[PDB]
């Protein structure tokens, strides 16, 4: 096969697909103009080709093909530079398997990918409790013995009955929480491992699975253990004690890189809609996390792509830095 | 009965109240007043029960109390020291009498404050309740992108300014920071992910498919997910009963080009593709039921099910969920310190794929020479003179459409024959492809082969012997192809019959353009013998695929914007 | 109580056209998109969202 | 008279708004800032 | 007995305790709130006999 860079229609010197019939298979190479050279062009073709590109059925579905419409869309609707578009393109074309995106994330590449981690934590409660006057009316009864034989020698069980009925027209007592003292629960960094959970379809190669559990095994503070004990809980590997209490797990769930940032920004839904977890506060930069000590009463809430999130948690006032 | 708007008001009210004060003691400590108003509204907000009595408790003067607050001492001082004031040390409490026990008055309501812990629950193996503790769970954006220009301004000009030519803040976030209990400096980083991410359960898809077979699925248009086979023929009237086959079997606009939707558009509860997108590795199509990929050339017609299809670019999830400005920031990211294309060479190549007076002599001397290095090793003056004489002409460089054409100017047309500005144009756009190869390989991680796959094939897809050039002027490609998978099923089609069979070295007597079978043209080999009971030998190396893979798929499609078209010869005409 | 809430006006005069600082809102393209009239207009609610 | 309330024309002033570093941003370009002139003044917490 | 993982949690507890107050007499000399806290804190914390 051949490439022509552009379509001429009036150059008259040639009669018009003498030398070639146009074969477009690629969403990239699509040329609704170029269609005129085969034999048969009508205005039908041209005006419904304007908007779906002609690829032939026997050549590859763009369903099936590698190549499919979004890399085409962004490679003909983009304006920013040639050399920053060709590096687009080249950063686009990498594989998504488990292996690759492994290869991508310890290489320092960003895949196209956005996320959030969940973390569940514990905090000592004090409690506030106001009852009222005449809440309880207490009966008490008469206190009867009960001498039991022993080892060696007798017990006496002392029996006391008692009745309480609560005498309010409605709520009279009120509890509420209070406190939060010393957190017995750490706010560190700890990934929750899926290769605890078994059930799933394992995949075809079993070493290439061993090879991504010992990869899952290194950068983790809590991982399997490594005789893998079958008939039980498969529970962690130990280690001495962690420095300042017991670690939460942080499991992540995935998003598309374009997701509205203010919805994150107040009190929102883990799912990403309501039908709510707490979000703390928390920067995408060591430069903004530091500066959101309120240095000139310094609120940096964006700077180019990095992003501050100010504190929705119920710990605003608490937790000195 | 305050129905369901003013219950939705409430709702809001219980959500906002929740989240108001659920550890308020610890939270305003700093602002007495601010404790005294919830406990004064708390003690004022419970109705009050019988006034029944004889007897009761009431203070040193005569006034009766309103009830009893428990809580522990560490909050009984806290309150104690600078919140609500003594009214009196000792009571006066029935005895079926002058007790110390310390009451305050709050807001209306006077009361006990009891802080029972000294007497009781002290050296006793009962735990003290009211230290029930809570299960809160946090959110945490980890990597999002301000996707739209408008999201991308700052607080002042230059806030986080470098050093560099290029300011290291263009990219997307990666990592996310945060504070621990100690408030020290804490990180997650995109390497904590393969807990989650890099497990097999990524692909346990096929219950989602049962379950969504099970619905109202509609006939729509078969034209993106069907294949068909070859029909066996010059490639002329197979695309002509594809034009009429096409020029009606829509009945609709296909929902796989609308790519113009931007996110809110796309994410809108009108979009019938929004309950179509399950797994960011997959695309779900309206599939037909019971036909085996390939199917024939007439499509059957059958009751349509749902099938998916595994994405293997990145890319190729929808452009509303991976933005253009998203994708040439991380190409901005990518391209630092690399090697860059120069004003003049650039402009060269722009100003001759934007030319539209392009003499189709050049096309016929690549389709005739057809990537054989036996001819181009014969047309050495003729190739430099065609060459220089476009050159100087109208200052736009030619032969660069193929990619088995110029590093051969570069290897023997290189020495100083041809002007020196078109040689620099030539190394400059091999640097190019051999830097964008570099990135590939720098980007990758060597030494771990699995099932016989290089790390190379194993990351990238220009880098993968599985996928091929668009045009294949040498069967080495396919010989690359079908031997180094080998755990990846193979089969090739070519128009009709499966398989080829490499026969190269055609000459006068038996050119035989209308030939059928799976005869294709290698190519002659140059230092060799063609032979007839020789096997087919690669012309070129591993890299030779990769090479021009990365050329047709970076320079070609990106330089001319998706306006270049790519078409087979009659050479029963052009010959 | 009834409110009046601007919604298009233009800083019609090229006096208006003044910032806190030079740079307060930039960008990394060669226009900056902060010379166009406004279309929207921003306020809270009673929640503060 | 119909009291206006606190607004912005951009994202921009009106998340800055709530006086960052004491910010009190009045117009960058073209969008503008007008601060609060409702008697809701000191009220309805962000 | 609060096994080891807690005892590291107390083991940081008493160094950011140590670090926390050990000059506070002359640290919140301007704060008359936490010297009061602490020396409550303080006098309430020994058991008598």
């Amino acid at each position: 096969g051949l490439i022509m860079m552009a379509y001429q229609a009036y150059d008259e010197t040639i009669a018009t697909g003498t030398f070639f019939y146009p074969v477009p298979v690629n969403p990239l190479f699509a040329c609704p103009e170029h269609l005129a050279s085969l034999r048969g062009m009508t205005n039908a073709r041209r005006v419904l080709a304007k908007m779906v590109p002609p690829i032939p059925p026997f050549l590859g579905a763009n369903h099936h093909a590698t190549i499919r419409q979004p890399v085409a869309y962004h490679v003909t609707h983009s304006k920013s530079d040639f050399n920053t578009l060709t590096y687009s393109l080249l950063g686009g074309y990498f594989k998504f398997t488990p292996i690759s995106l492994t290869h991508q994330l310890r290489t320092g590449f960003h895949p196209g990918i956005a996320f959030t981690v969940v973390r569940q934590d514990r905090f000592a409660t004090e409690q506030l409790l106001y009852a009222e006057r005449a809440s309880e009316s207490y009966f008490v009864g008469q206190i009867q013995v009960h001498h039991h034989d022993a080892i060696g020698g007798v017990n006496f069980t002392l029996t006391q009955p008692r009745a309480h009925v609560d005498l309010g027209v409605g709520y009279t007592a009120v509890c509420a929480t209070a406190a939060l003292r010393c957190p017995l629960t750490d706010m560190g960094n700890t990934a929750q491992n899926l290769f605890f959970s078994r059930g799933g379809v394992p995949m075809l190669h079993d070493n290439v699975t061993e090879s991504l559990r010992r990869i899952t095994a290194s950068g983790g503070r809590l991982n399997p253990t490594e005789p893998l004990p079958i008939f039980g809980g498969l529970r962690p590997a130990t280690s001495a004690g962690i420095a300042r209490g017991q670690a939460s797990v942080c499991e992540f769930v995935a998003m598309p890189v374009s997701t509205d940032l203010q919805y994150f920004r107040t009190a929102c839904n883990p799912r990403g809609r309501a039908s709510e977890a707490y979000p703390p506060l928390c920067s995408s930069d060591a430069a903004m996390l530091r500066t959101a000590h309120a240095g000139e009463t310094g609120a940096d809430e964006v700077h180019l792509a990095q992003y501050l999130i100010r504190d929705a948690s119920p710990l605003r006032g608490c937790l000195p830095l | 009965h305050l129905n369901r708007v003013a219950r939705a008001a409430l709702l809001s009210d219980l959500k906002r109240r929740v989240c108001a004060d659920m550890f308020f003691m610890t939270r305003h400590a700093r602002e007495p007043r601010l404790i005294s108003a919830y406990l004064s509204d708390m003690v004022s907000c419970t109705q009050p029960s019988v006034m029944v009595s004889r007897i009761t408790h009431t203070n040193t003067r005569g006034r009766q109390v309103d009830g009893v607050l428990v809580t522990t001492a560490t909050l009984k001082r806290q309150l104690l020291q600078g919140i609500l004031q003594i009214d009196d040390t000792a009571a006066d409490v029935p005895v079926t009498a002058r007790v110390p026990a310390d009451l305050v008055i709050v807001g209306d309501k006077l009361v006990f404050l009891e802080a029972l812990e000294r007497r009781v629950y002290q050296a006793t193996r009962v735990a003290y309740p009211l230290i029930g503790n809570i299960d809160i769970t946090f959110i945490m954006p980890m990597g999002v992108f301000q996707a739209n220009s408008m999201d991308r301004y700052t607080r002042h000009a230059g806030d986080f300014s470098t050093v560099s030519e290029q300011d290291p803040r263009q990219f997307p976030p990666q990592g996310i920071f945060f504070y621990n209990k100690d408030g020290i400096l804490t990180q997650l980083t995109l390497r904590d992910a393969m807990g989650t991410i890099c497990h097999s359960s990524l692909l346990d898809v096929e219950a989602t498919l049962v379950a969504l077979r099970q619905q109202h699925l509609d006939r729509q248009c078969y034209f993106g997910v069907y294949v068909a086979e070859g029909t066996e023929d010059t490639l002329d009237v197979q695309m002509g009963r594809f034009m009429e086959t096409w020029a009606d079997m829509m009945p609709h606009h296909p929902h796989w080009v609308n790519e113009h939707l931007t996110i809110l558009q796309f994410i809108a509860p009108s979009n019938p593709r929004l309950r179509f997108e399950l797994n960011p590795a997959f695309d779900f199509f309206v599939a037909p039921g019971d036909v085996d990929l390939p199917g024939p050339q007439r499509p059957p017609e059958a009751m349509p099910t749902v099938n998916a299809t595994l994405r293997i670019i990145n890319g190729n999830i929808p452009v509303p969920l991976c933005p253009i400005s998203f994708r040439d920031c991380r190409g901005t990211q990518l391209g630092l310190g690399r090697h860059t294309m120069t004003p003049a060479t650039i402009k060269a190549v722009k100003d001759t794929f934007e030319d539209r007076a392009y003499p189709t002599i050049f096309y016929m001397l690549e389709a005739v020479i057809h990537g054989n290095e036996r001819n181009f090793c014969a047309l050495l003056r003729l190739l430099t003179q065609c060459i220089r004489g476009y050159w100087e002409q109208s200052h736009r460089v030619a032969f660069v459409n193929n990619f088995h054409m110029l590093m051969y100017i570069t290897t023997y047309l290189g020495n100083g024959e041809l002007p020196e500005v078109c040689i620099n144009i030539y190394r400059d756009l091999l640097q190019h492809v051999r830097a964008l190869r570099q990135t590939i390989t720098d980007f990758t991680i060597q030494g771990e082969g699995h099932n016989g796959e290089t790390s190379e094939a194993l990351n990238n897809i220009l880098t993968d012997d599985t996928f091929i050039a668009p045009i294949l002027w040498d069967c080495d490609a396919l010989i690359y192809r079908d031997e180094a998978a080998r755990d990846r099923l193979p089969a090739i089609r070519v128009s009709g019959r499966n398989g080829y069979q490499a026969l190269h070295f055609v000459d006068m007597a038996g050119h035989n353009f209308q030939r059928r079978d799976n005869v294709l043209i290698h190519g002659r080999p140059v230092r060799g013998d063609t032979g007839q009971a020789i096997p087919i030998t690669p012309h070129h190396d591993r890299e030779w695929g990769i090479l021009s893979k990365i050329y047709y798929y970076i320079v070609i499609p990106a330089f001319s914007r998706g306006s270049c078209c790519t078409m087979g010869v009659r050479y029963d005409r052009l010959y």
